């Protein structure tokens, strides 16, 4: 410190001013990244590669910050995508702009609990007229445009073009296939891309897709007993010898002999350790193949530990190198394993769907993946948006409607309090307008306009904006009465989460 | 290099003010959390004054020697290294003032003591004797809480804490190294504390389904070898003897199925039926087919347990330890009224609960399992050590400075010795306790001198202890109020305060060389 | 252009008034020191006395202005206190700093200085008595009065002409000498002395052999518009110009000398008869060798050189009238004095002018062979007599030598006020401004200050016993006790500067540049 002492990157000027800040920066990154928008945000991997999101957890992966301010809060979004789907672009971003409200009332001088308090005391007020904001529940998870009506807007709180038929084909996906009473897979809903065709060709095949190649002739039967395998076949022959070729010459023509009708022992001892499907993490091994081909065991020349993991997953597989005879551990699970062609290419296909083991694979057709990946982001969310495992949602606005009605509401109330408890409930309902100037912005207008008739609209649970020109001037859409809507679950996370942090992370200086 | 005399002095006392200061809430409810990303190089959340010390790297020598005497309180209290360092430097503060006017630096360390007596004595004369009830230590439960985390999160915390110290109260052991029992668990949230008055199982059964709820807990934790080994090996492993390997092979599930057996007509023996639930725990692996025999005799039967787990067993339940099964009475084995075999998460964390004559008391807490879910732990875990002191000490007074004044009151009030000489170290040495409730106070609200004055006037005005609104800056009645110090507490730190406060003033050079 | 803001607004201001207010505190009371300022003119002034330093010369500050400003009124009120001014703002600031520097208002602290310096001017009030008018009463003032401004010895060798000056007063009305104070000056084989003469001196006289020595019937011939001239009150021109004018010049001067003696000796012939009384002419100018020795021979006493001051207290004393002429005159503008006497001691010759109808004055011949004595040891005469004069001006006086000042502080009891803090804080300050006092003579010592002033409150804790540093050992004693006693007006007064001056401070919140 002052000394040569101790252990801290924070406090005095990083607690106020530079944690902030921290706490700035990413936040402004996330507002159009989150909400209707047309923001992009190119990222790319450890890869080098070169991708656009406007969702978080993925650019915030790679960013690295000396400070926790900007890294540990970033876990609350997960913690939220670990509830649901997006909301999470909204999270920090929630917490950042009410967040440096308290810095100026640290330039006000306000104490620290103090400025603490009066948001936790209204994030309660939000959470408690939060289902005032009800304004409809989710009726059939079967019915397709109940379902898209939602879907459409995590995508949307991701990106505003494709949400569409996204919404429509995630429920065309049959987020229907499970009960969602508490029961709901994407262990069982995967999202498989397909590179080639169109987006609008992308489809959903219900039982799992594996664009890996069907290898040979398909399952023995349907329902498999699988044999999947890091290495089932590495090989049966060691060359190894004088030349390690020939130098007794004849001790050759044994092993390349004999090491194929070991790939035929192996094969054959899948057809005796009984798969229906073996699969090869490892290569495919041609004799034996052809061995398999003999014994029909439907192959998977390669498989991802992707593919091995979802198949060591819900096959019940255990995926292991194998030189030898091998032994069904693995065995079954799906009561329907074929070959499907999407986008045209060998779909390994393994369905058994029960309504609870119930597969629906979404199988994404396009012909790039960045293209099927930021969209799989959204879609990504969708679903989970979707899974909220209340088949009665409580649907509440969309869009951050019922933003600028807890706006007046909380900060009327915040108003109504005394003390410099005031600021601090009145800084809280204040919050809101974060992203109705964010995207007023990608909007392509100011947010007093936005906001003044956001608040001129008053009590609504509708109107609001995002990407749109109805987001322009009228400061109205219907982020209710359109289709948009919440859930009411990560609305209380997604307030709730970004709080405590808000709250928690100025109070360490160190 | 070198720094003496005065030179030397203020390295000392310059270090102790913005480390010190960082403190000026760690105590009581209004005390601020501090975040570690830098201590190791790693993310953490921390309050408590010894703690955070070793937990920084901490490279000023003042900032490295009183964290080993901090070190002593924190073992002792767990708590007030959240507070005492205050007093420390601001005691640092006065004595300089005079060798500042000048004054030898011996007669101020001199003069620290009778005051370092008399205040003292004043402890003896206003430490308020208690009669602890589980409500005293619910107050005495949140007085530290406070100090460590939410009173929110003080109150859920304070069930378990006040209850598990509650059955060793029962045990009257002054002291808890047991009931001390801890468990975290995966959850969203770290609100979840929960308080098992036996223990909590972390190895589950590699068998499932063995007996799930096992009503009445006959346990033997045994070390046995259930699974000796099934296939080749020799002395229950591989050696380079094919002919004892070549015997070495039968007798494996023999020595097993012995086992099986000795735990089957053991279960048999315990119970008679499958509806009494029964436990077999191994330190060890046990085949699973040992336990697919006894597991479908109404037994759960655990292995490769934790020999700590297995005391608790042992003793919380009255468990028992064998090498063979063998037959054991069904009460030979230590008993729990029920056991809850667990999983949250993936894991069946098994809760063997009410273990007979508990003198361990398990406390689970389900969080999301970051230094959050630490942050709780440490929180409760002082304050056990604290609440533990309201054991040990019958007088426990309030906290929020209620205390402080009245003491540094009557030293003040009175030269107590009526020597200026003593003075100059009391007048230094009395000043320095206020520092707690003014920065408190201040830290919440208005200006330290008018509830000093406050509290001051009110203390001359009542003598009832009175003390700060720790988020608000206004005296209330402490004792009422309920943040409260143990007379152990704050008098074991009061002489840590001043013991290291004197040689430290008398470091008269420092050489960098050794 | 530029602002100095907040702290940085305040900080120079307390800085530059504390730190040179430190810079003094080898002084103030007995065991203080000599302290050497050189002014301009590469004098040497070694001195005890505050109100002196200031002035001179003084490292260049704008809170150089109100120090200046506020102990020069404190030298002109009392004349004492003065070297105490300095040291009690300092105190009180430096204690006072603290609650800003923990962030409390200058504004509040303020309040507390207003509302403790009361109870002392209450304690001043209730601690003194009053200290008669006597002489001996004063000599243990004027003993101490000096001190608190210069040395001991000096202090002392004073204290004895000292209160005889303000003995002679009239029942004037004045906390200070003005005519008491007829500063004579010799060159002397003694550094530190001072004849004290009753009444007004001049500075040079004229002496002949048959110029009457001690005139005890002297009517008293103010003189001016010398012999050069011939009857006229008004002086007229010379031409020194050319060498030639020069010679026909200055013959004529006999004929004009020859009309003023002989005005002069005619005059002496109307009031005093022939040289049958005692008579006095004061020529104010030279005395042209003829009537110098003309008006000797006629009985009259020539008087060279009265100064137009001490023209002034010259008829006053013999209670007659001033003439700008050396020429025949009424009786009654002739002053009579009791005594005219002149003394040449060493080259100066001191007219004595005595039993002065108004003993208004006394003369005080300062001695020095060196100029920094003579400079200095006239000092503490003048602050001195302004002083001490209020021991025999206020029939009340106050202990000085701290046996007062540890008490109001003891009694101060600054939980008392409860209001916030504005009083209660600044009452802090203000014990601690008040035992500055003791502080540096207890300082200036062996020991500590505070190691004797912890004995002096403990002592005084004590209470009735009024105990303060000794003056000299910095060790505790009572002054009530030798009669060590400050000027009712010393003590009274100095409070008064002393909170003001460190509100001003208080006040300023902002200073452009």
């Amino acid at each position: 410190m002052l000394k040569e002492g101790a252990k801290h990157f924070s406090g005095l000027e990083e607690a106020v001013y530079r944690n902030i800040q921290a706490c700035k920066e990413l936040a402004q990154t996330t507002r159009t990244a989150y909400g209707p928008n047309g923001m992009n945000k190119m990222v790319i991997n450890h890869l080098e590669k070169l991708f656009v999101t406007n969702d978080a957890a993925t650019i915030l992966r790679e960013l690295e910050v000396q400070h926790p301010a900007a890294k540990m809060i970033v876990m609350a979004s997960h913690m939220q995508e670990q509830e649901v789907g997006d909301g999470t672009n909204f999270v920090l971003v929630f917490a950042g702009a009410l967040l440096e409200l308290a810095e100026e009332l640290l330039r006000i001088g306000l104490s620290v609990s103090e400025v603490i308090e009066g948001y936790e005391i209204a994030c309660r007020k939000a959470h408690e007229i939060l289902p005032n904001l009800v304004c409809c529940s989710a009726k059939n998870l079967r019915d397709i445009d109940e379902v898209s009506s939602l879907l459409r807007t995590s995508i949307m709180s991701k990106q505003y073009g494709n949400e569409v038929f996204l919404a429509k084909l995630i429920a065309q996906a049959c987020v229907s296939i499970f009960p969602d009473s508490g029961h709901f897979n994407v262990d069982n809903i995967r999202v498989c891309k397909i590179l080639g065709s169109g987006i609008s060709s992308s489809s959903v095949l219900h039982g799992m897709v594996f664009k890996k190649e069907t290898e040979g002739d398909v399952t023995s039967v349907k329902d498999a007993k699988i044999a999947v395998y890091s290495c089932p076949f590495d090989g049966m022959i060691t060359e190894t010898k004088g030349t390690v070729l020939i130098k007794t010459a004849e001790e050759l023509m044994n092993f390349s002999k004999g090491e194929e009708n070991l790939m035929d022992a192996q094969v054959k001892a899948i057809a005796d350790t009984g798969a229906n499907v073996v699969v090869t993490g490892g290569k495919v091994a041609d004799m034996a193949l052809h061995y398999a081909n003999k014994y029909n065991i439907m192959l998977v020349r390669l498989n991802s530990k992707w593919d091995l993991r979802r198949l060591c997953k819900t096959v019940g597989a255990t995926a292991l190198p194998r030189l030898t005879p091998p032994v069904l551990e693995e065995m079954g699970h799906c009561d329907s394993v074929y070959l499907s062609e999407v986008g045209d290419t060998q779909v390994v296909v393994f369905k058994h769907e029960k309504e609870d083991g119930a597969i629906s694979t979404i199988v994404l057709r396009g012909s790039t993946d960045n293209l099927m990946d930021d969209i799989e982001r959204a879609v990504d969310d969708g679903v989970n948006t979707f899974k909220v495992l209340t088949r009665d949602k409580r649907l509440v606005p969309g869009g951050g409607a019922t933003e600028i009605e807890l706006a007046k509401q909380i900060t009327s109330y915040g108003e109504t309090c005394p003390g410099l408890e005031q600021y601090a409930i009145k800084k809280f309902a204040e919050a809101f307008e974060a992203i109705p100037r964010a995207l007023a912005e990608n909007s392509g207008v100011k947010a007093n306009e936005v906001i003044s008739k956001l608040y001129a609209v008053h009590q609504e649970g509708n109107k609001n904006v995002g990407l749109d020109i109805e987001a322009e001037v009228p400061a109205v859409k219907d982020m209710l009465e359109a289709g948009i809507l919440d859930t009411y679950l990560g609305k209380y996370w997604a307030i709730k989460l970004a709080t405590n942090a808000a709250v928690t992370v100025l109070r360490v200086d160190q | 290099e070198v720094a003496r005399a005065q030179a030397a002095l203020a390295v000392n006392i310059s270090a102790a003010r913005g480390l010190q200061d960082v403190l000026r809430t760690n105590l009581g409810p209004k005390g601020t959390m501090k975040m570690l990303v830098s201590g190791a190089g790693d993310i953490k959340l921390t309050k408590d004054g010894n703690v955070l010390l070793h937990e920084m790297q901490i490279q000023h020598p003042t900032a490295s020697l009183i964290a080993k005497v901090a070190t002593a309180q924190d073992d002792i209290t767990g708590d007030g290294t959240t507070s005492n360092v205050l007093i420390i430097g601001e005691l640092l503060k006065q004595a300089d003032l005079y060798i500042s006017e000048g004054l030898h630096p011996r007669i101020i360390t001199e003069g620290f003591e009778a005051a370092k007596e008399k205040a003292l004595q004043f402890l003896e004369e206003v430490k308020v004797s208690r009669e602890m009830d589980r409500e005293t230590l619910i107050d005495v439960a949140r007085t530290s809480l406070r100090t460590k985390v939410h009173a929110e999160l003080a109150d859920v915390l304070t069930e378990a804490v006040v209850d598990s110290i509650l059955a060793i109260k029962k045990q009257d052991e002054p002291i808890d190294l047991f009931m001390i029992e801890i468990m975290e668990m995966k959850h969203k949230s770290e609100t979840d504390t929960s308080l098992i008055r036996g223990l909590v199982l972390d190895h589950g059964a590699r068998h499932p389904d063995m007996k799930k709820r096992v009503e009445d807990a006959y346990i033997l934790t045994c070390n046995v070898s259930l699974e000796y080994e099934k296939t080749e090996v020799n002395s229950g492993f591989f050696y380079k003897s094919a002919e004892e390997r070549e015997k070495l092979v039968k007798a494996e599930r023999k020595f097993i199925e012995d086992r099986v057996k000795k735990i089957i007509e053991l279960k048999r023996k315990v119970c008679g039926d499958s509806d009494k639930g029964f436990v077999v725990i191994n330190q060890k692996g046990i085949d699973p087919f040992s336990l697919d025999a006894l597991s479908k005799e109404g037994i759960v039967a655990l292995r490769r347990a934790k020999r700590r787990n297995m005391e608790r067993l042992t003793l919380a339940c009255g468990g028992v330890a064998l090498n063979s099964f063998d037959d054991l009475s069904p009460d030979c084995l230590g008993h729990a009224g029920l056991v809850y075999e667990y999983t949250l998460g993936e894991e069946k964390f098994t809760f063997i609960e009410k273990c007979n004559n508990p003198r361990s008391v398990t406390l689970l807490i389900k969080g999301p399992n970051k230094h959050t879910l630490t942050q709780i732990k440490d929180a409760v875990r002082d304050g056990l050590r604290a609440v533990k002191n309201a054991i040990d000490d019958g007088c426990v007074v309030p906290g929020a400075g209620a205390v402080e004044v009245a003491m540094a009151e009557a030293l003040i009030k009175h030269k107590p010795s009526v020597k200026g000489r003593a003075q100059l170290g009391v007048q230094a040495f009395a000043d320095a306790l206020l520092i707690i409730p003014k920065v408190l106070a201040q830290n919440s609200g208005f200006d330290l001198q008018e509830t000093l004055v406050k509290i001051q006037a009110e203390h001359s005005e009542s003598g009832q202890l009175v003390g700060v609104d720790l988020n608000t800056g206004e005296p209330m009645v402490a004792a009422e109020v309920g943040v409260w110090d143990n007379y152990c507490v704050k008098k074991q730190l009061l002489h840590s305060c001043t013991v290291i406060a004197t040689n430290i003033l008398l470091v008269d050079e420092i050489m960098r060389a050794g």
